[PDB]
């Protein structure tokens, strides 16, 4: 009913380049927002449209573009991508009431693509003592090394997604903190009864999608291109 | 959309030969746009000043329209307003008497 | 504008309360409450002008006479965590400033049972894995260690804490994180 | 008695894409300000003389209101298109008037506000300031919508409080202005029209306010049934004048009389025609 | 002063 959506969920580019941000409501809404917040502060105003070519700056002006043709959507311009407009962007609309906010895009904006990698993934099976002192039995996840943090880790059971009993950090955490451009990890559990686990059937496996570089992406380095992918590991039952 | 009630009239009472205002008075029309002109012996009066758009509690405007003249006893004056609710141009010529 | 506390502290059933001190205010402007839980972007929750509004899932009561106002939170649950944010809203005006609003956090329940479990991973290598799981309420995780925050998975069945550790040296297995400090001491090889 | 109020219009116009926003204010039926788009620069002007003493900071203070108000009537106009499917780039109107009544006790009694929109009503705040009147199915669109996003209270906090809190300090200067009148100065004319009968016009020029009325009369009993009137117009000159008429049988004139009853005046002025 | 309309258009 009240669904407001912002295409190029994440994204990554270098310095300089065109950055566009797309946002649609399809309920007309006479008006709509562009908000940033970093990991730091929260939400600032970037840009309000009332309705079509009526715009109005807000907070933080400077850096950015907006073009209202349409009520339905937004765009979000900018024309000379900036390392520190490296934040995350919320797209709104209001009819009167409050403002319905938008999933949210993630915007990398890189000043060497270097720094770009796919994260190496592994599954770890459960401990042997834990199926016998609790009955239950953990598995776990760990997405190793990878930037930026554009990823979404998934369970799969015998090709079920699977969000019954799992749990994934919130925040992924850096494997040298003193890097300014540290690269990332991740983790995520998957409990099941003992029982389960105790049959060589199921397949478990840990997928992790990560949203890199695309097809107009130019790309010298010798490893091949860091470009979306789905990093997966998996892991069979054991009766043993 | 209303038709314009006009009504054409002097300031004070006519003197023939002594300067006055001709006054043209519309009212309860709508819409707003509405081109009014003043007359005399069938030709346009330049200079005619307008009142500013202003309506009243039923929605419907008005307006006052008087521009310098001088009654004598040949010169038949009138008032002549196009609006979107009629045909054609509503000639109202003046009357001393009213 | 408004002001609001920073932290706010609550437990799994607990019913909580969200102040917003906001004098100065036009009485031609309304208040607004939102919340936004991590990852996501801010989502309505409530809100008015004077009286006391409500919903289908938490109370908005005013104080008398403007100034300030309160937030209750009833029998609230793990998914009610996130910042709550109280903003001022002109009734002619689109525009409303967030601060950074309440971070609510909300402790489950159940009794702790401390374990800390190794793995390894299923294409059988040298890389392990340590698990230090129902550690509940208690914060701590204090070289080349790498340790995550607790994370609260409520089982569909059957509550449930976790954590990981590792530190690449497929040698070594445990030999820093966990170290006579916390815990039984009494882990699992 | 002490009534404020605001007509508002905004009209679309052909091509120009830009409608002209005309807000005026009235006090005690006495317009006191005034803001038009197409000015050359467009803003609040002073339409009273006991305005002139305001300072530049409520000046600017309203006219950064009116552009606002500009903006919400160009979105309001865009919107009745849709609800009639009225074609882009044409001529339509949407007017909205508001104010708040008060009582000889200087508290609030009553408040107004309502839309208008192709001359025909719209949507009205009721009496309660808390209910809608839709007019036509279009308007309950707006109803609905204004209902469910809680705009009464917006309106009503106004209506009773800003509102209110400064009419009364219009009037701490507007008593000084809306009080002194211009009295009329009625006399009879003799015109002929058909053989044997004539008709007696009673004028009253020089009035101030408008409000006014005209009586004729036969032997001293109270005649209207008969007579032809014409409504009350501006002399142009800050005051108004208005007549009435009477068709009498040649040499019966001096039975008629005519009384004029107006604010500023201590006695109605009977009259009657003369040599 | 004038009346400030509901953010609501029509």
């Amino acid at each position: 009913d009240m669904k407001v959506t912002q295409m190029p969920r994440y994204l990554i580019k270098r310095m300089g380049e065109n950055v566009l941000l797309e946002c649609g409501q399809d309920m007309s809404h006479e008006t709509m927002y562009w908000y940033r917040q970093d990991p730091g502060l929260g939400l600032q105003l970037i840009y309000i449209s009332y309705d079509v070519d009526s715009n109005s700056e807000g907070d933080i002006p400077k850096g950015y573009r907006v073009s209202r043709k349409k009520r339905e959507h937004f765009s979000l311009i900018l024309d000379s991508a900036k390392t520190n407009q490296t934040s995350v962007y919320f797209c709104a609309s209001s009819f009167g009431r409050e403002q319905y906010f938008g999933p949210g895009t993630r915007l990398t904006v890189l000043e060497d693509l270097k720094n770009v990698f796919p994260p190496e993934v592994a599954v770890f099976e459960p401990s042997e003592a834990e199926i016998s002192h609790t009955q239950k039995a953990t598995l776990v996840c760990l997405a190793t090394g990878f930037y930026p943090d554009h990823v979404e880790l998934s369970w799969w059971v015998n090709g079920k997604e699977v969000h019954s009993g799992v749990c994934t950090d919130p925040q992924p955490l850096k494997e040298q903190p003193a890097l300014n451009d540290s690269r990332y990890a991740l983790s995520s559990r998957l409990r099941v009864s003992a029982t389960f686990w105790q049959n060589p059937r199921n397949h478990f496996r840990c997928q992790v999608q990560f949203y890199g570089l695309s097809e107009n992406d130019e790309w010298t380095q010798d490893r091949a291109k860091p470009v979306t992918q789905i990093v997966s590991a998996e892991a069979w039952g054991r009766a043993d | 959309q209303k038709t314009p009630q006009i009504q054409v009239y002097s300031r004070h009472p006519p003197e023939n030969g002594k300067p006055n205002i001709l006054n043209c008075y519309v009212t309860q029309f709508h819409p707003p746009h509405i081109e009014i002109q003043m007359l005399k012996n069938g030709k346009k009066i330049p200079k005619v000043e307008m009142s500013d758009m202003s309506f009243s509690k039923d929605w419907s405007f008005y307006i006052l329209a008087h521009t310098e003249f001088t009654p004598t006893e040949t010169d038949t004056y009138a008032c002549r307003v196009k609006h979107d609710s009629m045909a054609e141009p509503k000639t109202v010529y003046w009357d001393r008497d009213m | 504008k408004t002001t609001q506390p920073d932290s706010m502290e609550s437990t799994e059933g607990e019913t909580v309360h969200l102040p917003c001190s906001h004098a100065t205010i036009s009485g031609n402007e309304y208040i607004y409450w939102y919340r936004q839980v991590p990852l996501q972007g801010p989502e309505y929750v409530t809100h008015g002008l004077q009286q006391n509004t409500t919903n289908s899932m938490a109370f908005l009561a005013i104080a008398s006479d403007r100034k300030s106002s309160t937030l209750i939170l009833p029998h609230v649950s793990l998914r009610d965590a996130a910042v709550y944010h109280c903003i001022l809203s002109g009734g002619s005006n689109y525009k409303l400033t967030f601060g950074k609003g309440t971070l609510l956090t909300v402790t489950p329940i159940q009794n702790p049972d401390p374990a800390v479990y190794q793995l390894r991973d299923s294409k059988s290598s040298d890389k392990s894995v340590c698990l230090f799981t129902d550690f509940d309420s208690q914060t701590n995780v204090s070289s080349d260690v790498y340790i995550t925050d607790k994370c609260v998975l409520d089982m569909r069945s059957m509550k449930s804490n976790s954590a990981v550790a590792w530190s690449n040296k497929s040698d070594f297995a445990c030999a820093n994180a966990f170290n006579n400090s916390i815990i039984p001491e009494d882990t699992f090889f | 008695p002490h009534s404020m109020r605001y007509f508002e219009t905004a009209v679309s116009r052909p091509g120009l894409e830009e409608p002209r926003y005309i807000s005026v204010g009235y006090v005690d039926n006495k317009e006191f300000v005034r803001f038009d788009s197409d000015a050359e620069n467009p803003r609040y002007e002073p339409r009273a003389p006991w305005m002139e003493q305001e300072g530049p900071e409520y000046w600017e203070r309203e006219t950064q209101k009116a552009k606002g108000q500009e903006q919400w009537f160009r979105v309001s106009l865009r919107n009745l298109l849709g609800y009639y499917n009225q074609s882009a780039g044409g001529s339509h109107t949407l007017q909205q008037m508001s104010g708040c009544d008060l009582g000889s006790d200087w508290r609030l009694l009553r408040g107004y506000l309502q839309f208008a929109y192709e001359g025909r009503d719209y949507i009205a705040l009721n009496e309660d300031l808390k209910t809608w009147t839709a007019a036509d199915m279009a308007a309950q669109i707006t109803r609905r919508k204004w209902e469910q996003s809680g705009a009464a209270e917006h309106y009503k906090a106004y209506l009773e409080g800003e509102c209110v809190e400064w009419l009364h300090r219009y009037l701490k200067n507007g008593n000084a202005t809306l009080l002194r009148t211009d009295s009329p100065k009625a006399h009879v004319t003799h015109h002929p029209r058909s053989k044997g009968e004539v008709t007696l016009r009673c004028w009253a020029l020089g009035f101030y306010p408008a409000d006014i009325t005209l009586t004729w009369q036969l032997n001293g009993e109270e005649l209207t049934q008969d007579m032809e009137l014409v409504e009350t117009r501006p002399a142009g000159d800050g005051t108004f004048q208005k007549w009435a008429s009477v068709v009498v049988p040649l040499g019966k004139e001096q039975n008629y009389t005519c009384r004029v009853y107006h604010e500023g005046l201590p006695e109605p002025l009977t009259l009657r025609w003369e040599p | 002063s004038s009346l400030e309309n509901f953010r609501a258009y029509v």
